[PDB]
RNA sequence: UUAGGGGCUCGAAGACGAUCAGAUACCGUCGUAGUCUUAACCAUAAACUAUGCCGACUAGAGAUAGGAAAACGUCAUGACUUCUCCUGCACCUUAUGAGAAACCAAAGUCUUUGGGUUCUGGGGGGAGUAUGGUCGCAAGGCUGAAACUUAAAGGAAUU
């Protein structure tokens, strides 16, 4: 039986999508079915960054953020607990948890 | 594309019958449909209908009642031989008492009740009950 | 933990509904009071219900409590229900309509005193 | 046995003897919630005739849980008085006799009138399903067809019983699908007979009278407890 | 449903839904029968009424009210 | 048929609740204990021993021995609290 | 006559939601800028004249229910239960009122009235098990499924609910013959139908 | 695969180094064919929406891509707002429509069985095998049996 109406790849009127390699696994999955979290984050945590505010040259300084787009394999995600797993009813929701 | 004109209109009718509409329009209309609708109208299965004279095939708009359970069409148009009108409606219609086969004949389009007493068979066209 | 079962709840809850008068916030009069009004077989049970009676009386002192029939509030809830001012409408002749809302009645008819803000 | 305390508007009316017979209830389409209402109409001797109950089948059902298996018995019971009244009911329980009690109660509660016709000429009391009537339940299509008088009933033995309890003397049965599942087959046959009144003929083209309900006319009794 | 000469055989006649004109069976528990009371001049008054019935097939669509407007426009007492 | 008749008498007599078990072989070579119960019946505590009354016998058949339990709840409980109305 | 239509401006009863249902669309007209839809206040009041004539022509008024889940209905509905002598429920409904004979709040009404069919859909579902015709105060959001006789208003405003249940009781009373003449408006004010903060 | 170019990285084979009872594997380090391109072949993929192709009618709401019309519309031929029209990929909600169920605006309008037409299937193996044919440079493709064998294979949900 179909576990998803979608199939999990979210592809319509193509026949062929682009491909990406998983950032951890190595695996070629399709770009559409990859599962992607764009992790913006500053370099030195939060607690440790006050050392740089103390130590530095210049009156104030914006500690510049690190921008990366992670892409995952399904199996790499479910192992690493990005997505885990959901019920048959609650599967269908597509919104943002943590807006 | 669009082979039988009558076949489309009776499906259009019987759908919007079951949904329960007061009146329906059908398209593209013909000489056969008005004669087919005329012999429904005698037996009291639908009310009045207009037929707008657009410069084209035309549109037929029928007032209808909650009375037809179904009407249909027999493509291919088989031949039948007055013996075999009784054999068809035993198979086809829901009972012996009510319902009508309707079949084109060289004395005009008519029901099987009229086709018995005029004593001439022809090609079967459709049915209703 | 010291969580009380529905047999302990029902008995202590039913006392404050009807015998609300008498017992004070104080415990050691309520321990005595609970025994006389109602049958309680054992000594351990009579404290545990009577402690919860004084817990309810503290919550009745603090605010209005859900699930209690008492009817005192109803007697006093009905006095809130009874009261009425002059009027909240027909006040005063002209009513603050808009561009769109005024043009309902211009299409619809019915003549009235109106505003267009 | 026994003087039941009627509950609901319908229960009060029937015991008093205000509503005359069940065709008045079926007209205004009111749910009969106690079986004691329908027990009243079909009185012994007086009923002409008393309702008859037969146990169609007993099926053991098992649920596999933890250690060991628990088995309950599901009892299919049809019930009818010949002359257009039939019913169909199911219940499951841990013992067998306790299932059949409740199955008969459920059968009486789901009691449905069946209109019946003549096949061509129409003399001397109707004897047939009045048209070609289909019923389905869960991959079991069943089709009842009018037959001439004296034809008897043509069908499965199960078919003969629950058309028998309706009072239909003559038939031609067809049966597509898995007729082995008797639970579905009885429901398929039953929901065929339920649709007989629902089907519109040219006999019923005349617009309706609209009488007052039994809920309307005996309102002033139902004011007082 | 007659036979031979007179005698309307069968027990009772199912009500016909006003909106669709289709018969209401025994076990349709979603069926309705409304009574709407009339008035005299400077009424007041009830007890004389227009009865009207509609089936649970029509109601579960949501098309009960649109048809029930039509059935008491033709009576007089609405102006849609 | 027998066990319902015994269960009917004690229920009619004005016991609060009861049960009647019948262990041992019955329409079978493997043993299969039938159980009958109507009205509530506590199992536990010191209030068990007073408010129940409980009994056991043997009875001997062609194919073997049957068991037969009876247990009958009677009419100042621990659990229940009857509160007065003040007027 | 004119004055009920004038009072509906003070209600803010003509105001409804952004979203509009297909069935509820006939009543709404001239949707405004900002995306808010306006109701024909003739077509509101004509259906209270309809809905009064349904509630009258019941012999026992106790066989009518009035239901509201939302707390703005609670003071409104309990005043409606006085003047038309009807049963009333506020707050949590408990399903198996109309089915389930054994439950001790088993009510078998003839007619049923609701504030919103969205908020207490469980009442409107249960009406289809017991042949109970509904009456509803619809918004442009709310469904018409198992709903006879919409009265299209603002449901969400606390002023606006009261001033329907004022007009029904008054409308029902004149029909009932409770009020001898239409020279007087009425004895009782609107503000018995309201909701208060404490 | 065949014949010339090009050959960075990756990398069936192969090579050692680990792990293990063994490990011709997973992991690690090198690494030829291949990967890329011109010129021929091959003709199959879970080549999938596992749903043939035209046509009619069934039910709404909000998005979206392309084009078109309207507005004393807002900011500067165009961007955006509001509204209607066809044509796309879809999505949500719901059905007295369907289904074995999962689910489905098609899998609906089918025992109340006929709009037109192409191809395919008849318990599970044996078998996509044998033999013969035909296409192919090969690898293999298309067509395609029997003897004997067996009471269950298989589908969707429940505990």
């Amino acid at each position: 039986p179909t576990k998803r109406r979608n199939g999990g790849r979210a592809k319509h009127g193509r026949g062929h999508s682009a491909v990406v390699r998983c950032s951890n696994c190595g695996r070629s999955c399709p770009k559409d079915k990859a599962i992607k979290r764009f992790n913006v984050r500053n370099i030195v945590d939060a607690s440790s960054q006050r050392d740089l505010r103390e130590a530095s040259v210049y009156n104030t300084y914006t500690l510049p953020k690190l921008y990366i787009k992670q892409c995952y394999c399904v199996s790499c995600a479910i192992h690493s607990r990005v997505v885990r797993v959901r019920s048959v009813e609650q599967r269908k929701v597509r919104e943002n948890p943590q807006r | 594309v669009r082979m039988n004109v009558l076949a489309d209109c009776l499906k259009t009718l019987v759908n919007a019958e079951k949904r329960g509409r007061r009146q329906v329009l059908i398209r593209p209309s013909s000489k056969v449909i008005i004669k087919f609708l005329q012999c429904m109208q005698r037996r009291g299965y639908i009310g009045d209908f207009e037929i707008v004279d657009d410069h084209r095939a035309g549109k037929i708009v029928i007032e209808l009642l909650g009375r037809i359970n179904k009407c249909g069409v027999i493509s291919p148009r088989f031949d039948i031989q007055v013996d075999k009108i009784e054999q068809f409606c035993s198979n086809l219609l829901p009972s012996r008492q009510f319902g009508h086969l309707v079949l084109t004949t060289a004395y005009g389009i008519m029901d099987h009740e009229e086709a018995r007493r005029k004593h001439t068979g022809g090609k079967i066209l459709g049915y209703f009950f | 933990g010291r969580v009380r079962t529905r047999t302990v709840k029902r008995a202590a809850r039913q006392i404050v509904e009807k015998y609300y008068a008498k017992l004070t916030l104080d415990f050691q009069i309520n321990k005595k009071i609970s025994e006389e009004v109602a049958v309680i077989p054992s000594k351990r049970m009579r404290n545990r219900v009577a402690g919860f009676v004084t817990h309810l009386m503290k919550r009745i002192q603090k605010g209005p409590v859900r699930g209690i029939s008492l009817k005192l509030q109803e007697e006093e809830r009905e006095r809130r229900m009874d009261f009425v001012p002059e009027r909240s409408e027909v006040d005063v002749a002209t009513i603050t309509v808009d561009q769109d809302t005024a043009d309902m009645l211009r299409a619809l008819d019915i003549n009235l005193p109106n505003v267009v803000v | 046995l026994k003087d039941w305390v009627p509950i609901t508007k319908l229960g009060r009316l029937v015991r008093d003897g205000k509503i005359s017979s069940i065709e008045e209830i079926y007209l205004f389409s009111l749910p009969i919630k106690e079986y004691q209402i329908i027990d009243h109409f079909f009185q012994p001797g007086n009923c002409a005739a008393p309702l008859k109950d037969d146990v169609m089948k007993i099926m053991p059902v098992q649920k596999q849980t933890r250690a060991g298996q628990r088995t309950r018995f599901k009892a299919f019971v049809a019930v009818g008085d010949s002359n257009g009244h039939c019913g169909l009911g199911v219940k499951c329980a841990k013992e067998v006799a306790t299932a059949i009690r409740g199955a008969i109660i459920a059968a009486k509660l789901s009691l449905v009138p069946v209109r019946r016709g003549y096949w061509g000429n129409k003399i001397g009391e109707p004897h047939t399903v009045p048209m070609k009537v289909s019923g389905r339940c869960g991959s079991v299509r069943v089709r009842l067809i009018p037959a001439p008088r004296g034809t008897h009933i043509v069908g499965a033995p199960t078919t003969k019983k629950i058309l028998g309890f309706a009072g239909i003397k003559d038939c031609f049965s067809n049966s597509k699908g898995s007729t082995k599942t008797r639970g579905n087959f009885m429901k398929a046959l039953f929901d065929a007979l339920s649709q007989t009144y629902g089907y519109l003929t040219p006999e019923l083209w005349t617009p309706t009278v609209y009488t007052k309900s039994p809920y309307q006319e005996w309102s002033d009794y139902l004011a007082r407890t | 449903m007659q036979n031979d000469e007179g005698r309307i055989v069968d027990l009772y006649i199912p009500r016909k839904c006003s909106a669709t004109g289709r018969l209401i069976p025994a076990k349709e528990h979603g069926a309705v029968q409304i009574n709407v009371g009339q008035v005299d001049e400077h009424g007041r008054y009830t007890g004389e009424y227009h009865a009207v019935a509609i089936s649970g097939a029509v109601r579960q669509r949501g098309e009960s009210d649109a048809c029930l407007n039509r059935l008491m426009h033709e009576k007089g007492l609405l102006s849609f | 048929r027998a066990c319902y008749g015994v269960l009917r008498h004690i229920m009619e007599s004005g016991a609060k609740g009861c049960e009647v078990v019948v262990s041992g072989k019955l329409r079978a070579q493997r043993a299969k204990s039938m159980k009958f119960k109507d009205g509530y019946l506590i199992s536990t505590g010191e209030p068990s021993k007073m408010f129940v009354d409980q009994a056991i016998r043997s009875v001997q058949l062609r194919q073997g021995v049957l068991g037969v339990r009876v247990k009958i709840m009677l009419p100042p409980l621990p659990d229940t609290i009857i509160v007065m109305d003040p007027k | 006559q004119e004055d009920s239509i004038a009072k509906m401006l003070i209600c803010k009863a003509h105001i409804g939601t952004k979203n509009v249902e297909h069935k509820m669309r006939p009543y709404v007209f001239k949707s405004t800028s900002e995306g808010i839809h306006l109701i024909n206040l003739a077509k509101t009041w004509e259906k209270i004249l309809m809905a009064a004539r349904v509630i009258v022509a019941i012999e026992n008024p106790a066989d009518v229910l009035v239901i509201s889940a939302r707390p703005y209905g609670s003071r409104a509905v309990l005043k409606f239960s006085q003047y038309v002598g009807a049963q009333a429920i506020a707050g949590r409904w408990t399903p198996g009122m109309l089915t389930n004979q054994i439950t001790q709040k088993f009510m078998e009404p003839r007619l049923l009235i609701v504030t919103d069919p969205r908020t207490d859909a469980q009442a409107v579902r249960e009406s289809a098990y017991a042949n109970v015709p509904v009456i509803a105060l619809c918004d442009t959001d709310s469904p018409l499924e198992h709903v006879d006789i919409c009265i299209p208003c603002n449901n969400k405003g606390k002023e606006s609910i009261a001033l329907m249940y004022w007009l029904l009781a008054r409308e029902v009373l004149y029909l009932r013959g409770e009020l001898p003449s239409r020279s007087v408006p009425w004895d009782v004010m609107v503000d018995m139908f309201l909701w208060r903060d404490p």
